RNA sequence: AGAGUGUAGCUUAAAAGCACCCAACUUACACUUAGGAGAUUCAAUUGACGCUCUGA
């Protein structure tokens, strides 16, 4: 009894080959922020967020307030570079 | 290409001092030489 | 209030109500106290145009000394000043950061808030 | 299919002397010998010389500066090799020792009664042989000397689209390791040529897409 | 689960094929792949000796960081003990005494594993321009006991 | 058998109070890290430099085993292919005096 | 002479993150600590500066 994968693995993307060719993870910050922008994928099992209490949040908010400001960001970004 | 590695520093942490010297070679070249009691050249046979 | 007490076996912890989180870019530096449940309350960016103006050398550890106070006082108006702070050993051993955490008890922040009570 | 057969060959000269100094440089020469003052421990010769002079007056109450004024002596004697070989000439450009702190290449000079062009050292590649041992066949022949151009890869170096019949070249290189050259006054105009009086050589597009591959230094 | 669509997520052995070789003593040496059209080569040994030990120790970290960013593979760097060679200095006056004087010689190893044809071309010829001053090299093959 | 030579002289423990002191001023400091951001800026310039040069000449190299591909089927694998005459290579280095 | 065009080396980034380099530790590499230089070619979405390929 199997059953496919409903959707990508996570490390089927990377090559299994040639794997001495491939950049190693050197330290444990980089492996470590990896980890954590990938926490935050749509991963199509189930996970802690799932879960966890987030209020069914994705959903567009009304906007009711003063229009932003009409800015020139050249001429601004010109002025905080010369300062 | 060659002011790269013409700099150099010695990472050893205990060591005695070491002065430039005027290496002539066999054919006549001088070779910048880190030695110690600072000679100015040492003629090899 | 419940603590997300567990995990007990991968870093870091959960159980706290809220963390200081500091990301270190090679250009700027930032930190942040989040709540557990993951929306930030406050953060000091070097990117922030209202200190990057003045502050020099917006990766220097003046800069991470400047962004803890900004932070400290901004999370006071706030109303927060209870966090826990959770180091790797050689960031806890980084001198920006011991002046950091530093920069935050003489703005008034304590770390390592207090209990539950009947946990 | 109508493809002229063509090769090329560039010549690579090793430097026997460094650049100038720059002046940062040497206030960097300067620092870092300051701190390696600073943090040296245990010499010699300053052992001989500071507990010396302190015996010396220990004993008065009852070397070292000798051996530096002699080998100051030494310096003095033997002045060193003259580095400056090139302004003294500056008019043999087809000599080998013209220039020794850059990288030189070499190019032959010959009119034909179509073309007029200065080229890098050209070749003919007959089919029956490989592209290295016609370069090095070659090579034999314009150098009319005995050259130890030692090769460095079988690989080509660069290829430039030419067509009267199509036809290509195909430039390679190879390492020189001593030279003694016979019929010095030869009338075909060989040259020994850095980057800077390449690129003022080139007259065409032919020649100004060759610096590229050579050492820019 | 072994029957669920998320089964083998946990699987890292196959990410990391270092099985713990006992890599100290093996002589498990890769051979020159020469395919006539694909050629690479094997374990080139390069040996950098100079009377210098800080300009020999430059020139070594300077060759390992450009190797390094180079994207080709370092398998090992080590160094030879030091060779101590004497001047015996002949008067000038009567030859027949022999005073001396003493001199150091350093030595240090880096090895490569992958050379395509026009990568290691280039190499050689960059390391070649970069060559420093009183240092001199020898790329050599691999057998070479202590 | 490996032999040795990391090993300090155990006659270097003991005379270890002759150049204790490291008395400096504030100046000559700002002016070492002057220099050594001057230096930084030089050598990545210099690292730049080199990039380029390599990249360049790589970049027309592939273009040349393209071409070579393209217009002579035959002579692309002994062109790639080593012959074994750079097997004993070795180079001497710069000089400073010549002879 | 025609076409494609365009943010520092790279980016379905909107002045960022990776990159890149210096010093300390490490034989060295690597890790980490302490440092550095950086870009939206100009004129009103339109026009005229740079690169590339195709030519002659």
């Amino acid at each position: 009894r199997r059953t496919p994968p409903l959707g990508p693995m996570p490390n089927s993307d990377i090559d299994l080959s040639n794997l001495e060719r491939l950049e190693k993870y050197r330290s444990f910050d980089r492996y470590r922020r990896r980890a954590e922008q990938e926490a935050q994928a749509p991963h199509w099992w189930r996970t802690y967020r799932e879960y966890f209490g987030e209020k069914t949040d994705p959903k567009e908010k009304i906007d009711i307030g003063l229009p932003p400001p009409k800015v020139s960001r050249t001429q601004q970004l010109l002025e905080r570079k010369q300062a | 290409d060659s002011s790269r590695a013409s700099l150099t520093r010695v990472h050893r942490q205990a060591y005695a001092r070491l002065y430039p010297v005027l290496l002539v070679k066999q054919d006549g070249s001088t070779i910048h030489i880190r030695y110690r009691e600072p000679r100015r050249m040492l003629a090899m046979p | 209030a419940r603590k997300e007490r567990g995990w007990r076996t991968v870093f870091p912890s959960r159980e706290f109500w809220h963390r200081l989180r500091v990301i270190r870019t090679q250009h700027h530096v930032e930190a942040l106290v989040e709540h557990q449940n993951g929306k930030v309350v406050v953060s000091a960016s070097t990117r922030e145009w209202a200190i990057k103006k003045h502050l020099y050398s917006t990766r220097n550890v003046v800069a991470c000394e400047s962004i803890g106070r900004v932070l400290a006082q901004r999370c006071l108006e706030a109303g927060i000043n209870f966090m826990v702070y959770q180091p790797t050993p050689w960031e806890a051993a980084s001198d920006s950061m011991k002046r950091l955490q530093s920069a935050m008890t003489e703005g008034g922040v304590v770390l390592r808030e207090p209990q539950r009570i009947y946990e | 299919s109508p493809w002229r057969l063509l090769g090329a060959l560039c010549l690579q000269r090793p430097p026997v002397v460094s650049k100038p100094l720059t002046p940062l440089q040497e206030e960097m020469a300067s620092l870092l010998q300051q701190i390696e003052i600073e943090r040296s421990l245990y010499s010699d010769h300053e052992l001989r010389a500071l507990d010396e002079n302190q015996r010396l007056a220990k004993k008065k109450a009852d070397l070292a500066q000798d051996l530096e004024d002699m080998w100051e002596q030494k310096f003095l004697q033997f002045k060193l090799g003259a580095r400056i070989t090139e302004a003294d000439e500056k008019n043999d450009r087809t000599s080998l020792n013209r220039k020794l702190d850059r990288n030189l290449v070499l190019l032959v000079r010959e009119k034909f009664g179509d073309q007029d062009v200065w080229i890098l050292p050209q070749a003919e590649w007959q089919p029956g042989e490989t592209l290295r041992g016609t370069a090095e066949r070659t090579l034999a022949t314009l150098s009319e000397n005995n050259m130890e151009a030692k090769f460095l890869g079988n690989a080509p170096c660069g290829h430039y689209t030419f067509k009267f019949l199509g036809a290509k070249v195909f430039f390679f290189k190879a390492l020189l390791l001593t030279g003694d050259f016979s019929q010095a006054g030869n009338k075909g105009h060989h040259v020994w040529v850095t980057k800077d009086e390449l690129g003022d050589y080139l007259k065409p597009k032919y020649l100004a897409q060759v610096r590229r591959f050579v050492s820019d230094l | 689960y072994k029957t669920k669509p998320t089964h083998g997520i946990g699987k890292y052995k196959h990410l990391i094929k270092a099985e713990e070789p006992k890599k100290k003593k093996g002589k498990v040496e890769v051979r020159a792949i020469n395919l006539g059209t694909d050629y690479e080569y094997g374990v080139l040994n390069i040996h950098l000796t100079a009377y210098d030990m800080t300009l020999a120790e430059s020139y070594a970290q300077y060759v390992h960081n450009l190797c390094n960013s180079l994207s080709i593979k370092v398998e090992e760097s080590y160094a030879m003990p030091t060779k101590t060679i004497e001047v015996l200095q002949l008067q000038d006056q009567g030859s027949k005494m022999l005073l001396d004087s003493v001199l150091t010689t350093h030595e240090r190893v880096v090895q490569i594993s992958g050379l395509s044809a026009t990568f290691a071309e280039i190499f050689l010829e960059i390391i070649q321009s970069s060559l420093p001053e009183g240092v001199r090299l020898s790329v050599k093959e691999h057998t070479e006991e202590d | 058998i490996p032999i040795e030579d990391f090993i300090t002289p155990l006659k270097f423990l003991d005379k270890a109070r002759e150049r204790p002191q490291v008395e400096l001023t504030f100046e000559e400091t700002e002016r070492r890290a002057l220099l050594l951001k001057k230096w930084s800026l030089y050598k990545q310039q210099e690292r730049k430099m080199e990039r380029d040069t390599i990249r360049a000449m790589l970049e027309a190299q592939q273009e040349a085993l393209e071409e070579l591909q393209l217009e002579s089927p035959k002579l692309h694998a002994e062109a790639i292919k080593r012959d074994p005459n750079l097997f004993p290579f070795e180079k001497e280095g710069p000089h400073y005096t010549p002879p």
